[PDB]
RNA sequence: AAUCUGGUUGAUCCUGCCAGCAGUCAUAUGCUUUGUUCAAGGGCUAAGCCAUGCACGUCUCAGCGCAAACGGAGUGACAGUGGAUCUGUGAAUGGCUCCUUACAUCAGCAGUCAUCUACGUGAUAGAGUGUGCUCGGUCCACCUGCAAGGACCCCAUUGGACAUCCACCAAAACCUUGUGGCUAAUACACGUUCGACCCAGUCAGCCAUGCAACACUCGGCAUCACCGGUGGUGGCGGAUGUAUGCCCAGCUGAUACGAAGACCAGCGGCCGCAAGGCCAGUGUUGGUUGACUCAGGCUGGCCCUGGCCGCAGUGCUGGUGGAUUUCGUGCAUGCGCAUGCCCCACUUGAUCGCAAGAGCUUCUGACCUAUCAGCUUGACUGUGGUGUAUCGGACCACAGUGGCCUUGACGGGUAACGGAGAAUCAGGGUUCGAUUCCGGAGAGGGAGCCUGAGAGACGGCUACCACUACCAAGGUGGGCAGCAGGCACGCAAAUUGCCCCAUGCAAAGACAGUCUGUGAGGCAGCGACGAACAGUA
RNA sequence: GGGCUGCAGGUCUGCUGGGUGGCCGGUUUGUUGUUUCUCUGGCCAGCUGUGUUGGGCUGCAACGGCUGGUACGUCCCUGCGCCCACCGAUGGUGAGGCUCCUGCCAAAAGUCU
RNA sequence: AUCCACUGCAGCGAAGGCGUUCUGCAAGUGCACGUCCGUCGAUCAAGAAUGAGAGUUCGGGGAGCAAAGAUGAUCAGACACCG
RNA sequence: CCGUCGUUGCUACCGAUGGUGGCUGGAUAGAGUCAUCAGGAGGUUGUGGAGGGCAUCCCAGCCGAAAUUGGACGAUGUCCAGCCACUAGAGGAAGCAAAAGUCGUAACAAGGUUGCUGUAGGUGAACCUGCAGCAGGAUCAUU
RNA sequence: CACCAUGUUCAA
RNA sequence: CGGUCUCCUCGACUAGACGUCGCUUGUCCACGGACGAAAUGCAGCUAAGGGAAGUCGGCAAACUGGCCGUGCACCUUUGGAAGAUACGGUGGCUCCAGAGGCCAUGGCUCGUGUGGAACUGUUGCUGUGCAGGGGAAUCUGACUGUUUAAUUGAAACCCA
C-alpha cells in the first residue's frame, strides 16, 4: 500500500535502485485524514497502530480547546473558519484543518471569561459578591495585566472572531486544539489577511 | 544572508513564548538587548557561537538553537560549495591503503551538511560536523565548527 | 513473516557456557529476565550441567517446577530463567547455597556460601531516574528498581540489598580506592582496586585497576563492578583465587602439578 | 621442502609457451571394493511440475463440565476421570532454497536526545468527581438559586447471547452450509463508595488596624453634577478537597566570579510606657546527559436553565484453586473502656523501568566492464503540513536550482546472495565460499490485506496471470525452494522408514494416576563424496 | 655543550697447557616429622575463648639419591648520578577528602650575605 | 623544375626535415655574468600543434621523370625485370 | 619454400527477409483490497399515555449486512518505445585442418630484378611498378 | 650482367 | 455557367483577405405549376457482419485532420528525414497565479496572451464550416522550374 520507504526513491547521485524485496508492513503509510471544518458533528475514527495503540483520524471536526498563552485560559471555542494556511490555498478553500493553520474561532469565551476573572466588560452589552469584587480588583492590580491592542480590538466586536493557530495534529490525535495569536504573530497574520483582502 | 527565510509563515523559536507577561531572565543573554532566545550548548567539547546565542535567525535543524541533538560521528571536511539554502557540500579527502600494493589511494566522500546561520564561512574553509537525526534525504550532519 | 526468534543454536550459544558442540543442535535460549542473555546462566544449565541433579532436560523441568530452586530469595520455575552475576541460588531440600560469580577465566562459577552471605545480595546501580509523583528510583544491573534510594547514591555505585525485604541495606561508592571486580571483556573475573578513571565524554570511560598482588590492567567503566570499600573489606565472599588471574605458564604448571599429584594415587 | 623435468637445433645459449609433477572438505564417471569409527549427499540444470502420507497445536489443583462417556457416593450446587466446546495463547519460531540483489545485501563500528514491543522480570496502583454548592440516587426547600439546611438508599457480585448437546436438514461433493430449542464464562456487553485522609486550589463570609477625600462604581437626574461602597496591611474561616493516561498551551527543570550606598512605599525585628527613632537578630523549591524543548513536577481546558463538551483510556477481573478459626475487639497493655495484628497462591488488564527483540540511521570496506562519459528532474535544498511507531521528498503545497562524475558517475554483465570461513600459501599473495553458524530474500509470478506484540504471513485470506485437480456441469478447489516420494532436466545427488530416548521449542502445560505436540531434532536404511584405524597371514 | 664524581668490559698491569673423586651451597625426586595458619564439629567456662578429630597448607628439615665448584685501582661509552645557559595559566563549589604546620616575644649558635 | 662539385664520423631543427646569391620577418640553442624571480619543476590518460612520401580537394603549371596504359624485346609464358 | 586453383570437413563473418525469450519506460483499460461518502436488510433495548402483562401505536436509541459514491495501492490485459540474449536464411566472402591433385617460382645466396616499410595503381596466383624511406645490405673504407 | 623453372610422403 | 485592367474594402468566430453567419449597399433574376414525386439518371448521405474476397489496378469513397504538452526511428549530402511514427489533453462555470502604462505606492486604465486548481455533464468539448491517413521498399528524374491552348504533365525539356 502506501509505503514510506525510499527503495523506489533513486540514489542521491541519480542512479536507479533495484528493489529485491517487497513492501514490509513496518514501513506503511495511511491515507491523510484531510480533516474538514464542519459546522456541527465531529467524526473521529480510531486507527490501530504499530503496537496495538490508537491514533485518531479526525474527519469533520468543529472546534477544540484554544489557549490564551499570556492568560493561561484554554477554553473550548468552536472554530469558525480557516482563514490562512502557510503554503497552499487549496486547504484554505476546502476548509482542511491541518496543524499550523490559522482559523477564526468564536471567542465569546475568553470574553465572558475575561469578565468573570477581571470584572472587565470588553463590549458594551449588545447579586454582587464582596470577595468577588476584591479578587477581580486584585487580578486587575497584578503586575503583567493589560490587554493588548490587537486582542482587545477583536474581543470588542459583538460577534467575536478571534484569530487562533491550530497546534494539534488532527489527523493524529483527533483534536483541533490551538492557541490564540498574540503580539507579533497576530500582527503577521493580520497583515497577510489585509494583503489578500486588498490585492 | 541565510538569516532570511520565507514570508509565508511567522518563524518563531519553539521554546520561547513571545507574549509572556512576566517572563524571567533565564534566556536574557549577557550581551543582548533584552531579546530572549532559547539556545543550548552541545557538549562534546564545542563552544556555542556568540552569533547563535545573540542572533535573531530562526533555524530548526540548527544544533544550538533547536531540538536537534548532536550524537554519533564527528567528522572533519572541506566546504566544496554552498549552493543550497542553509545546506553545504563538504568533502573528505582521505587515503585508503591497498594491501597488495603497499600503497594508498586518493579517495573522497561528499556530504550535504547543514550550516546554521550562526557560522561565517567562505568556500574552502575547513569544517567539523557532527551527526544528527536525518534532516532531509541526504542531510544527517550539522556543522559544529568552521575553521578559516 | 518475522518476529522474535525463539531458538538458540548450540554453536551460537555463549562460549562461557561450556556447551559441547556435539551434544545437541540447540541450547536453551535464555528468557528475557533480569540478566542479559550473554551474561547469564539458565537455571537448566545451573541444575543439569553444573550441579548434576537433573540428568537431562526433562528432569531439569521436574526439579524446577517442583518449586524448590530459589534464586535471589524467591522460587523460579522457568527452566530458562537468566540467573546472572552476584545472584544467590538456594536449594533448601539439599541445603545448597551458592552465589554465582566470575572465575578469573571469565566463567560463571557457583561459589558456596553461608548464612548472612545468602541472606543479602549485591547489585550495581546502572541508571538513576524519577518516576511519576516525583519518585526518585535507581535501576540496577539485576533490572530492579529500588523505588526510594538515598539521595547521595550516584550511578556507578554498588548496593547491598537484603533478599528478604528487597530494600537497600548498604551501598558503596565508586571513588578511587574501592575494591572492584571486572564483569566483561578479557579481564572479566579479575578483582583489583581502582587506581584512576580516565574520562571519555561521548564514549566509554576507562578504569585502571591494580590486582591483588601487583599486576595492572584496564577495562571500561560500564565494565567494572564495585565489591567492597577497599581490599580490606570485601562486601561479599570471594572465590579460591580471590580474583587474582595467573599467567598462562603458571596455569599450565598448576594443571600439570594437579594432574601429576592426583595420578600419584 | 624459498624445488623443478621432457619438447624448437647437426649441436649451443635464450625468450616463450606446451606437456609433465603435485593439490582440492571440487563434481562426474570406469574397474575393483574385508572389517571398525566418522561423514557430504536434487546445490550447479528446471526459484521446473507435483500423485500420496505426514510436518502445529496446546489443560493445569488453579477460565467454561447437568456428554451415563467412565464412574464413587447420598438430600447432595459441582466427588473424581473426562472426549467435546467456548475462551486464552501459539501457529511471525523452526525447516527449505539461493531466483533476485553491485553501497544494494553484508561485515565490523556507532546512534535513536527520531521509535515500537506479547511472553519474561523488578517496582507501582486510593476514578461517586466538567463549576464552592445545588450535581452519586430519591425525599423537602426558597425566587429568574445558596453561602449555611436536613431524612434515608447504595455493598453478599450485573445482563443478554452463542457454543458442546438435542432435533429438522440443503448439497454430487466441499477442511461447504441453514434453521428451532435449551445451557456456561477470565467470551461479549455492562457496572464501580466506604480504595482513602489531609493539603493545595476555587467560592463565600468575618475579624483587627490603618492612611485617605484620588479612581471606578451601587443607589436618585435628559452629562455640566451633590452623600454613602470597594483600595492597604495581618489573619481566621463556612462549602468542596478534581485520582490518572492521551491532546493543546503556559511555567519550571537553577548556580558554581566579583564592590558599597541613599530614598518612597509596604513587611519584619530592636530600643521603646508611649512618642518617635533604628537595622543588631533573622531556618521555620532544581533529576539525567557529553548535550535537551528530555525525566519529573505546577497551572488552564463548564457556560449563562438549557446549551456546549463529552477531553475516547486506566477499577490488581462482579475471576480461579488450595487451605481454613474470621471476634471486633479474640490478644494484650493501662484500668469489657482506648489502641498495632486476625489465609496462601494463580490469573484478565493499566503504568514505569529492565531484559529480549525489531525498525530506522552512522562510518569504512565488494567483482568484471569506457566496443558504458556524461547521469539525475522528486531529481538536490528549503518553509509549512501529511503520514508513520518514529527521522526523513517518505508524500504533498509553495519557493529555489540544485545533486553525482576520470579519486569512474550513469549504464551493462553475473563462471553475484553477503560474511564467518575453504583450498593452497617461505614471504607477498591466488582462487573459491549454493551448503550446517550469523544476516538478507522468497514461498509458482505479481499485488492487496485481516488478525496480532510482531506478517505485507503464504502448511493465512483476496484478486489477476500461468499451469492444474474433482464434478452429478450448477459448483468446489490447488500451491513440497518442509520431510519421505514421483516425473522431468540433466555429467550429476538417498528411504513414500522408526521415534520423541537425547537436544531444544511451544502451549492453559513438572512427573505419575491418565500417550501434549514436534518429518525441528534424533536413530536407522541407501551412500568408494570425503576422512581415521586394521586385515587379506 | 662542557664535563666528570660513581657499576661490567675494554687504555693500562702480571698470569694460567695440574688426573679423578666425595662434601657443600640448595631441600633437587618416593619417603617421613612438623603444624606457622584459616577453615570443620561438638563438649567445656556466660554466639567468644579453650584443647581436640578429620583432611587442607608448608617456616621447612633430612635419607638413598644428589647434581652446579679470570683480578684491583686507573684516562671515558652507554643504562643512570649530578653541577654549570638564556627568556598552558587562572577563578569558584563540594568529596555520604587526605597530609603537614599551627598561642607571645627570642640568647648564643644557624642560614641568605 | 633542381641547386653539382664544395658536402664532411659537419651544423641546425621537437620530430618530419633543412644546401646558389642579396635581402625583409620573427625565433632557438649554447656561451659569458656578484642581472632579476624565488620552486614557479619532472612525466604525463583526455586534449592541442607540427608530421616524409603516397593519396584526395579547388585553381594554375607541365620541362624532366613517371604508377596506369601503349608498345618492342626476352621468355615455355612474361599486360615482369630491359627499351 | 609461397600464393592462387581442385577435394572433404569445421569455425566465425556479411546477408533481402525474419523468428523467439527476457528486462525497463510510457500510455490505456482495470481485478481485488484499504480508506472515505453513503445506506440501513435485519437484530435488540427504552417514552408515558390510554386497552391490565400482546408487533397496541407513537416516539426514540444501540448494533448492524448487502448495495452507493469515491481517493489510494495495484495485480493483469492491450498498444507503443528502447535495450539485451538466443536463432533461421538464398547468396557472398574469409580462416583453419587433412601423406603422396594442378599452375607457376615470389622469398631464403647478389635466390638469379638486393630485401623490406608506408601508400597508390595493375595483375591467374605468388606478385609487378611508381614515390619516399630503411639496412634488418651485398658498403662500417678514398679530392 | 642473353635466357638457367622444378624435384611426391615418412624415414636418415 | 467561358474570358476580360486597376482602385476602396465593415462586424462576430478564427492564425486569417481561409471558411461560416451578420450591419451598410444591392438583389429575389435565372421558364414556371401540380403530384411525395415510378423506373433510370446526375448529386448528398447513411448502412449490420466481414473487411479488397471487387477490379488491370484499393479506381471511388472512407479513415486522419486545428492547437497545446510529452516525444519521435532507419537513413543522411549533417542541412534533413519530421507534423516521422506515437501518446495524452481540449467544454461550461468559479477561482488562484501571472504582464504592463498614466496621473500622482494610492486613483485610474489594465494580458480576449498564458499556467494551475475546484465544481460540473448520460465522456465530451478543433462539438458547426473548415481541417495530413500512416508506414516499408524497387525503377526513375538530383532538386526547384518548363511542357504538346483542345486526348499524353512524364522518366520528356531546362538547370546548376
Amino acid at each position: 500500500g502506501i509505503t514510506r520507504w525510499d527503495l523506489h526513491k533513486k540514489r542521491a547521485t541519480g542512479g536507479k535502485r533495484h528493489i529485491h524485496r517487497k513492501k514490509r508492513k513496518f514501513e506503511l503509510g495511511r491515507p491523510p485524514a484531510a480533516t474538514k471544518l464542519v459546522h456541527g458533528e465531529r467524526r473521529v475514527r480510531r486507527v490501530r497502530t504499530r503496537g496495538g495503540n490508537r491514533k485518531w483520524r479526525a474527519l469533520r471536526l468543529s472546534g477544540g480547546i484554544f489557549s490564551w498563552g499570556s492568560e493561561n485560559t484554554a477554553k473550548h471555542c468552536r472554530i469558525l473558519d480557516v482563514v490562512y494556511n502557510a503554503t497552499n490555498n487549496e486547504l484554505v478553500r476546502t476548509k482542511t484543518l491541518v496543524k499550523g493553520c490559522i482559523v477564526q474561532i468564536d471567542g465569546t469565551p475568553f470574553r465572558n471569561w475575561y469578565y468573570k476573572w477581571y470584572g472587565i466588560r470588553l463590549c458594551n452589552p449588545k447579586r454582587v459578591y464582596k470577595n468577588h469584587l476584591r479578587k477581580t480588583h486584585l487580578r486587575r492590580k497584578q503586575k503583567g495585566f493589560g490587554l493588548e491592542e490587537g486582542l482587545q480590538a477583536q474581543l470588542a466586536v459583538p460577534v467575536c472572531k478571534i484569530l487562533a493557530r491550530i497546534s494539534s495534529r488532527p489527523g493524529q490525535d483527533g483534536r483541533a486544539n490551538g492557541y490564540i495569536l498574540e503580539g507579533k504573530e497576530l500582527e503577521f497574520y493580520q497583515k497577510k489577511l489585509d494583503k489578500k483582502k486588498h490585492k | 544572508t541565510e538569516v532570511e527565510l520565507d514570508d509565508n509563515a511567522f518563524h518563531k523559536q519553539d521554546n520561547i513564548f513571545l507574549a509572556a507577561k512576566n517572563p524571567s531572565s533565564k534566556w536574557v543573554a549577557p550581551g543582548s538587548k533584552g531579546r530572549r532566545r532559547w539556545w543550548k550548548k552541545i557538549g562534546l567539547g564545542f563552544k556555542t557561537p556568540k552569533a547563535a546565542i545573540l542572533g535573531t535567525y530562526i533555524d530548526h535543524k540548527c544544533p544550538f538553537t533547536s531540538k536537534v541533538s548532536i550524537r554519533g560521528r564527528i567528522l572533519r571536511g572541506i566546504i566544496i560549495r554552498h549552493k543550497m539554502f542553509r545546506t553545504v557540500v563538504v568533502r573528505r579527502n582521505y587515503l585508503h591503503y591497498q594491501k597488495k600494493y603497499k600503497r594508498y589511494e586518493k579517495r573522497h566522500k561528499n556530504w550535504s551538511v547543514h550550516i546554521s546561520p550562526a557560522f561565517d564561512f567562505s568556500i574552502g574553509d575547513e569544517v567539523v560536523f557532527g551527526q544528527c537525526r536525518p534532516l532531509s534525504k541526504t542531510v544527517t550532519f550539522n556543522v559544529l565548527q568552521v575553521v578559516p | 513473516a518475522r518476529g522474535p526468534k525463539k531458538h538458540l543454536k548450540r554453536l551460537a550459544a555463549p562460549k562461557h557456557w561450556m556447551m559441547d558442540k556435539l551434544g545437541g543442535i540447540f541450547a536453551p535460549k535464555p528468557r528475557a529476565g533480569p540478566h542479559k542473555s550473554q551474561q547469564c546462566l539458565p537455571l537448566i544449565l545451573i541444575v543439569r550441567n553444573r550441579l548434576k541433579y537433573a540428568l537431562n532436560y526433562r528432569e531439569a523441568h521436574m526439579i524446577l517446577k517442583q518449586r524448590y530452586v530459589k534464586v535471589d530469595g524467591k522460587v523460579r520455575t522457568d527452566i530458562k530463567f537468566p540467573a546472572g552475576f552476584m545472584d544467590v541460588i538456594e536449594i533448601p531440600k539439599t541445603g545448597d547455597k551458592f552465589r554465582v560469580l566470575y572465575d578469573t577465566k571469565g566463567r560463571f562459577i557457583l561459589h558456596k556460601i553461608k548464612g548472612e552471605e545468602v541472606d543479602f545480595k549485591l547489585c550495581k546501580v546502572v541508571k538513576k531516574g524519577t518516576a511519576k509523583k516525583e519518585t526518585p528510583y535507581v535501576v540496577t544491573h539485576d533490572g530492579r528498581t529500588l523505588r526510594f534510594p538515598d539521595p547521595n547514591l550516584k550511578k556507578n555505585d554498588t548496593v547491598v540489598i537484603d533478599l528478604k525485604t528487597g530494600k537497600i541495606k548498604e551501598w558503596v561508592r565508586f571513588k578511587v580506592g574501592c575494591l572492584l571486580m571486572v564483569t566483561s571483556g578479557a579481564n572479566t573475573g579479575r578483582v583489583g582496586e581502582l587506581v584512576n578513571r580516565e574520562r571519555h565524554p561521548g564514549s566509554f570511560d576507562i578504569i585502571h585497576l591494580k590486582d591483588a598482588a601487583d599486576n595492572k590492567f584496564a577495562t571500561r567503566a560500564d565494565n567494572v563492578f564495585v565489591i567492597g570499600s577497599s581490599i580490606y573489606h570485601p562486601l561479599v565472599s570471594l572465590p579460591k583465587l580471590k580474583g587474582v588471574k595467573l599467567s598462562i605458564v603458571e596455569d599450565r604448571e598448576k594443571k600439570l602439578a594437579h594432574n601429576s599429584k592426583k595420578q600419584k594415587q
